């Protein structure tokens, strides 16, 4: 990363909040960027080409300028739909990722679902505690970490395993689990 | 030729953009499959070839060269013949001691062989511009390739440019003058390429030292294949010497000029070519009628950082005939063998080199040779050009009014004339004393016999017909007809028929400039009145055209009416 | 109408060497140079190099010299990328990207991309079967959550509302 | 289309035009546009014929004249182009110059 | 109240004789919007052609 | 409109929309039949006659 | 040497003809047997 990226960005919806691109000092010829708006694991969509020029199908509400060695974008009337990874680039040195935060939206008390090892688990010997959090927001063994991810209504899922022993879970008459959100 | 050079002129033009390139681009590629087409096909000869490698003592010679029998056809439909040949390993390709061979664009694209009579040694060109339109010639030494240009001439046709299609090195071009020069169109971005002008010409000696024969085997009626035959001598591979203390100091001159947009101690090394194609990889030029290919790795491995025998060098270079030019899809060219032993020596005048680029930043800088595109031969001569259309028809205003509707001399010596377009860049007042200049040349020939007065010889076009030229110089006529027509039929209506300056009775609104008649006419350039009235020029063209000249028509024949 | 199409995802041991296509559409191919781009989950883009179609020029990056060698073929349109003796670092998406017609450093148009993970774990790998690698078919006779990670690198799931059919066993 | 004739009739048809309007540019400069006969302030230098002008119009056609004058017919058609005509234009307005 | 390019053809010889720099305008070059010389301008339209 | 040799034309005031289909699922192959040329022949068709 | 296109006879009386030719190659000396679809509005029968 020649240049750098703010790691994260936070502001409620319609309101502007802007995004800087740094320059090092021994940068050279530094007199075009192209942000893009890159959905988290598919292709990035380019915002803007040129410092102020946008394509047809990007919206009005993007926009860009450059004042000496920083670039910058603002956003107007920001929608949930606008929450996604931006990259500047600068020839070919990109940047690490502008992480957004939208505020703010209600939280959801986990469906935790803990299930007991199963018959044919504890037979080979190998006991194995599954937790599963699911319905709950936003994505945050007494007495294995999985990243939540979306689903269809708006929530988050995750999930949580543990690698046991049948001899030590029938040295204990029972186990628990802990989720705390927020 | 007439050159004329204008004063106070600061005329700026992007190389880059530069339409000229495409132009020529265009016209070589046209100019070729207009010699090509009525040569002789060689549809017949893409047939299974039974090879085996010619005379030669491995010790590794792993010669490129096979010797291959084919079943040809002859003169009669029903008779064939089996007859020999020579092909480089380039040409043919495995077909699953000799073993089955297949020429190489049998499965992509036809072949056709270059006639034996046409040459292919480039001879100048000059491209002109057609009557009412201008070129516009750079004459700095240290110009870079966009921005103003200080000095600023006119000319008619450009200084010829020998048309040599070189992908590394350029070939017998203009030398520059003083310190090399680095044009690039963005030099920090990696992608353009960096064209370079030598200052000092280089020598090459290149050579093909297998003594190659000629066999014409006829294969048609009236349609002859010529092949090679028997090569006499040793074989031997196709190498070119370059003298390494002139090399050596060339590449000085380039390394040192390169420091100033990195900074001044930073590691600028040479590498070699990164990938790509035969043509891109090496040298790939043609000379005697063959076309070589050299690989220039002994040119390119050098590492410079700050400051501080006499043998040649010499390249290994390859031989193809077939080949298809400027990577056109579906054709392909069979150059025929060159009977005897050939010599080539040229002038190595430019380079195109390659950013490298990465990561890091002002640690290491590696430039690598490529030729990409055969247009960036025809930027490295065409950078001094532009071309431009001159419009003679100035409006302006002048408390001078027109002649009463009731109402009804120095012999020469005129001083310090400047030529067509001179008085460009002097006052509006001092330009408006030269008008014949530029209406000589707005039709016909600016100078010397420059467009009509030529196409008088008979036989030149009747021959050439619509090949080629020929419908360049039809487009080019007409058009110089129509834009002079253009303006006499603005000026018909307008009045002022027959004369240079009229003044017609138009009142000028003070909205379109504020500035007083002094100030116009005393120190500014007709150039810069162009532009600030640009925006109203439409306008005053449609009250001067009707209310101007067609109301007094209406009331001139009613003043006379019965 | 122009859209670049990559190749499919695929999982190779240190020193394989693979190979992506990028196929063009919509456009004249041999006009602008194809970039390739990849992207770790959590580092930002990466410029590795760009071809273009005429004469196959290639300009590669300094830390990938000797690694990644990029080619093209005119008759499918398609431009290749060797990328040889891959590391464990170098797991991320791979996307080829096309320059904008603007001719600046922008890009227009991308691909769907290709996964491409460097692991040491064997092909073969209600309650989830070891079924490494990760892609799995759940069916509930004839709610999914995301699968977990461990050390040994296999995988396991869980589904709630089975005989999930496993890709390396071929069920 | 191009066959032929049809070659030969475009370049016949383009270089009529393009020797028409030579004249006519010739006389744009000359002065004499509409005219034609036009008589404009030159001085005939005595250099170029020695003859009287009865001799020269009495018994003289227009053939044999222009081969006398063939030598210096470009040097005519140099000061009646500029001198004649566009040093009026230089005077002719400035004679209405504010 | 200018009728156009040969609007005046139905009008009367001496309303039709009060415009004449409509027509002399269209003889030539493009009778409207840069009609067909204005066009012919841009390259390798006709070249390539 | 008396004379049956001339063709009579007409000439619609409400458009009327046609469908046509060719059902059949062909397919294109290319079979080389000669350097650089290519013929294009039917393949195998997909589904019902 | 056309074979009439795979299809159930009901009357379906199909155009549609199924030719094996003897075709040229890339090589002037080989050949190919190749075959192709031609509607029976394309082809004529030769005694
Ligand atoms: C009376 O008037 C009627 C109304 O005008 C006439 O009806 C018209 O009839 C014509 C055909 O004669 C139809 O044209 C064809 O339509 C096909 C279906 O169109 C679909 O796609 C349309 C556009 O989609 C593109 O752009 C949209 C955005 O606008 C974008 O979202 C989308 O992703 C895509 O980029 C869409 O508008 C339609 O609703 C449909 O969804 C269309 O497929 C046809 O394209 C074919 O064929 C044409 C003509 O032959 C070619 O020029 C095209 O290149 C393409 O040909 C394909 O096969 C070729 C074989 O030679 C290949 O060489 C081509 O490369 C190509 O292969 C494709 O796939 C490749 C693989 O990715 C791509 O690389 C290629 O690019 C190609 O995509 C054609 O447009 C009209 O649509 C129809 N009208 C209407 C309103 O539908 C009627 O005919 C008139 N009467 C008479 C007697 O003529
Ligand atoms: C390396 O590559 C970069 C691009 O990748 C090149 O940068 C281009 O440089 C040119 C020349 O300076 C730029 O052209 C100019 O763009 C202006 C618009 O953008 C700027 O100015 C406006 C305010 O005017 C700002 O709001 C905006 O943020 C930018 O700062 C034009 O205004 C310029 O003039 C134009 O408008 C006037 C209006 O009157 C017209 O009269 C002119 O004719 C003209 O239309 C001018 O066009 C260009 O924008 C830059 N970017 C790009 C993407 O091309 C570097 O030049 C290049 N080389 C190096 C660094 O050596
Ligand atoms: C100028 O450009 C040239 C050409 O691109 C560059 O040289 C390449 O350099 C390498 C050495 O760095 C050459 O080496 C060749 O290696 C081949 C395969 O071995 C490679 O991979 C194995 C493991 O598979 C490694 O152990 C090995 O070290 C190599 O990395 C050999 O097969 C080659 O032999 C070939 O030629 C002989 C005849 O000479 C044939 O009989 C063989 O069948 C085979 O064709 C060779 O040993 C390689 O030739 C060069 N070519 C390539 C592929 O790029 C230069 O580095 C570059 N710069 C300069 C300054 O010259
Ligand atoms: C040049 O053309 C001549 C024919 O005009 C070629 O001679 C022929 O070569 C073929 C093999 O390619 C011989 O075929 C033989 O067929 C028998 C079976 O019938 C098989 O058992 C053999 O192994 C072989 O395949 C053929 O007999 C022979 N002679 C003829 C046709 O009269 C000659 O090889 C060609 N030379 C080239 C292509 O370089
Ligand atoms: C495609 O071309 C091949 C030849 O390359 C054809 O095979 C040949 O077919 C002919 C008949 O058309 C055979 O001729 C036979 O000749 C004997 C007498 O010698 C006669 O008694 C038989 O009744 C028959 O006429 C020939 O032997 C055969 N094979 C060869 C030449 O090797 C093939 O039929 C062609 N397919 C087509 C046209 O669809
Ligand atoms: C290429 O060959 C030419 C001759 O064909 C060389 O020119 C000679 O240069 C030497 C001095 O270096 C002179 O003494 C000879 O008289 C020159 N030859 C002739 C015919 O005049 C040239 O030096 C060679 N250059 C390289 C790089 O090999
Ligand atoms: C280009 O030429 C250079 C020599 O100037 C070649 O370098 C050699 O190729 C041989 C294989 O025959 C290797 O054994 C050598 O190691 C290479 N040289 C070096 C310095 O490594 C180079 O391979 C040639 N490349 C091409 C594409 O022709
Ligand atoms: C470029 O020139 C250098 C020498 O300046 C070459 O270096 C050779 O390196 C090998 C070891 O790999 C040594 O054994 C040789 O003795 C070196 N050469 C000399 C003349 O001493 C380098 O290989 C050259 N590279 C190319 C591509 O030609
Ligand atoms: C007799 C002879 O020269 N045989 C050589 C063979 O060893 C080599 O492998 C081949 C390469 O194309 O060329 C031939
Ligand atoms: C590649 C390069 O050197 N470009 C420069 C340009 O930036 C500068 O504005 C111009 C001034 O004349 O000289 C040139
Ligand atoms: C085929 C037909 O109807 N022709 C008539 C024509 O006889 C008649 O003179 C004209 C009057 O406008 O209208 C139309
Ligand atoms: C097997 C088969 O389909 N045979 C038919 C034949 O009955 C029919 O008379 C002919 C008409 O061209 O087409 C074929
Ligand atoms: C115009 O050019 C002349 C030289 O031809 C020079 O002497 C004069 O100072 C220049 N004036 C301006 C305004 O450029
Ligand atoms: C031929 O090449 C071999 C390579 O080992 C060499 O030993 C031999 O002396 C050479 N002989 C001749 C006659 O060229
Ligand atoms: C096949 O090889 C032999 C021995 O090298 C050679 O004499 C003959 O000409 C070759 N070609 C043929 C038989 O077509
Ligand atoms: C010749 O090249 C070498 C590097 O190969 C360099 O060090 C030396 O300075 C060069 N000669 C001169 C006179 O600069
Ligand atoms: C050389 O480098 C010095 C120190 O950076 C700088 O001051 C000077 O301008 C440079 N000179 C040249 C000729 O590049
Ligand atoms: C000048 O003419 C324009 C119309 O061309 C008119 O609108 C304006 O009022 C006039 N007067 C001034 C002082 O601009
Ligand atoms: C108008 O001309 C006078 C005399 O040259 C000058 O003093 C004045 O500044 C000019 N004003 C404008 C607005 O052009
Ligand atoms: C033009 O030149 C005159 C001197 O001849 C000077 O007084 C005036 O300020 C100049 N104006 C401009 C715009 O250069
Ligand atoms: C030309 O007119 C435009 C508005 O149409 C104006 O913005 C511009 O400044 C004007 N330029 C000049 C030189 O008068
Ligand atoms: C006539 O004009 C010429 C120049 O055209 C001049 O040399 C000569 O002295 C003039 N007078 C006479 C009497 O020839
Ligand atoms: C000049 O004209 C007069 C009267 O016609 C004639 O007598 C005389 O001989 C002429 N002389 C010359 C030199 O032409
Ligand atoms: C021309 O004709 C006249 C009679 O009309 C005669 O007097 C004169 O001598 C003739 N001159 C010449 C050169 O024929
Ligand atoms: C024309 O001029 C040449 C000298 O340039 C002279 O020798 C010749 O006699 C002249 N002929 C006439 C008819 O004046
Ligand atoms: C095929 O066609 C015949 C026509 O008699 C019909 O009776 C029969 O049921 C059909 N069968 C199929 C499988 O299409």
């Amino acid at each position: 990363s020649a240049l750098t990226q703010p790691a994260s960005v936070s502001g409620s919806p319609g309101q502007s909040i802007t995004i800087s691109c740094t320059a090092s000092s021994d940068f050279r010829g530094f007199s075009s960027v192209s942000w893009y708006q890159q959905v988290p694991g598919r292709a990035p969509k380019l915002l803007i080409f040129s410092v102020n020029r946008r394509p047809s199908g990007i919206s009005h509400r993007f926009s860009g300028s450059k004042s000496g060695n920083t670039a910058s974008l603002t956003i107007s009337g920001l929608q949930i739909e606008d929450e996604a990874d931006y990259h500047c680039n600068a020839y070919e040195f990109f940047g690490g990722g502008t992480k957004v935060f939208v505020l703010g939206q209600p939280k959801a008390a986990p469906s935790v679902t803990l299930f007991p090892p199963s018959s044919e688990e504890l037979q080979a010997n190998k006991a194995t505690l599954v937790c599963l959090i699911s319905d709950f927001y936003p994505g945050a063994w007494k007495a294995e970490t999985t990243t939540p991810s979306k689903q269809s209504n708006n929530k988050y899922a995750a999930s949580s395993y543990l690698s046991l022993t049948p001899e030590q879970w029938k040295s204990h008459k029972s186990y628990s689990c802990q989720v705390t959100h927020e | 030729p007439q050159e004329i050079h204008l004063e106070n002129v600061t005329e700026e033009f992007n190389m880059w953009k530069n339409n000229m390139v495409e132009q020529m681009h265009t016209d070589i590629i046209s100019l070729w499959d207009q010699s090509l087409k009525p040569c002789v096909k060689l549809t017949p000869l893409c047939v299974t070839l039974q090879c085996t490698n010619v005379t030669n003592n491995i010790t590794d010679m792993r010669g490129e060269l096979k010797n291959c029998s084919f079943n040809m056809t002859t003169e009669l439909r029903d008779k064939k013949q089996k007859v020999y040949s020579l092909f480089y390993r380039l040409d043919v390709v495995q077909i699953n001691s000799n073993k089955e061979y297949r020429l190489i664009n049998c499965n992509t694209s036809a072949i056709t062989q270059a006639c034996p009579k046409v040459s292919f040694e480039p001879i100048p060109i000059h491209y002109c511009a057609p009557a009412g339109f201008a070129i516009l010639k750079c004459k700095d030494k240290k110009f870079n390739g966009t921005g103003p240009c200080p000095s600023v001439s006119t000319v008619q046709c450009t200084h010829g440019i020998k048309p040599v299609v070189s992908t590394q090195l350029l070939l017998n071009g203009s030398l520059a003058e003083e310190e090399v020069m680095i044009r690039s169109e963005n030099i920090t971005n990696n992608a353009k390429n960096i064209l370079v002008q030598f200052n000092t010409p280089v020598q090459i000696n290149c050579t093909r030292p297998n003594n190659n024969t000629r066999k014409s085997i006829r294969i048609g009626p009236g349609q002859a294949f010529y092949a090679t035959g028997d090569i006499i001598g040793d074989i031997r591979q196709a190498h070119c010497n370059v003298s390494k203390a002139t090399w050596n100091e060339t590449l000085g001159k380039v390394v040192k000029q390169l420091r100033k947009h990195f900074g001044n101690n930073t590691i600028i090394r040479f590498a070699n070519s990164s990938g790509g194609d035969l043509e891109v990889t090496t040298h790939s030029f043609n000379c005697g009628g063959e076309f070589f290919y050299c690989n220039t790795s002994g040119l390119f491995n050098s590492t410079w950082i700050s400051n501080t025998s006499n043998d040649s060098i010499t390249l290994p270079c390859r031989i193809k005939q077939i080949i298809n030019m400027w990577q056109r899809i579906g054709q392909a060219m069979y150059a025929p063998p060159i009977q005897g032993v050939i010599r080539c020596v040229s002038n190595i005048t430019g380079l195109i080199l390659t950013r490298d680029g990465g990561s890091t930043n002002s640690t290491t800088e590696t430039f690598r040779p490529g030729g990409g595109d055969m247009r960036d031969n025809w930027r490295s001569e065409l950078y001094k050009y532009k071309v431009v259309k001159i419009e003679p028809l100035g409006v302006a205003p002048t408390r001078a009014k027109r002649r009463v509707v009731g109402g009804g001399s120095a012999v020469g010596i005129g001083a310090v004339f400047l030529g067509f377009l001179g008085a460009a860049g002097s006052t509006m007042g001092a330009a408006s004393m030269t008008l014949t200049v530029q209406a000589r040349n707005l039709l016909s020939g600016i100078v010397q016999q420059q467009s009509n007065l030529l196409r008088a010889p008979e036989a030149q076009q009747h021959l050439l017909k619509l090949t080629v030229w020929g419908i360049k110089q039809l487009q080019a006529r007409v058009l110089a007809v129509e834009r002079y027509l253009r303006d006499q039929q603005l000026l018909g209506i307008w009045g002022c028929s027959g004369k240079l300056i009229c003044t017609t009775n138009v009142p000028w609104n003070s909205s379109w400039s504020n500035r007083n008649l002094s100030e116009i006419w005393d120190n500014m350039t007709w150039l810069q009145w162009d532009k600030e009235i640009s925006n109203y020029t439409q306008i005053i063209y449609g009250l001067l055209e009707e209310s101007q000249n067609q109301q007094e028509k209406n009331e001139q024949d009613l003043l006379a009416l019965d | 109408e122009v859209r670049l199409v990559q190749s499919g995802a695929e999982v190779k041991k240190p020193g394989a060497s693979v190979r992506v296509s990028c196929a063009a559409s919509g456009y004249t191919f041999t006009d602008f140079d194809i970039h390739w781009l990849r992207q770790a989950p959590g580092r930002g883009l990466e410029w590795m190099g760009w071809v273009r179609p005429l004469g196959g020029g290639v300009s590669y990056a300094r830390q990938f010299q000797g690694r990644v060698t990029m080619t093209r073929d005119f008759y499918i349109d398609t431009a290749f990328m060797d990328f040889r003796n891959l590391k464990m670092d170098d797991t991320a998406l791979y996307f080829c990207a096309r320059m904008g017609a603007a001719r600046e450093w922008d890009f227009q148009y991308w691909g769907q991309g290709t996964r491409v993970l460097v692991s040491s774990a064997s092909t073969k790998g209600c309650l989830v079967k070891d079924y490494f690698p990760e892609p799995v078919t759940v069916s509930w006779n004839s709610h999914t959550f995301p699968a977990v990670l461990q050390s040994s690198g296999l995988y396991s799931l869980s589904s709630v509302v089975c005989n999930v059919n496993h890709k390396p066993s071929n069920t």
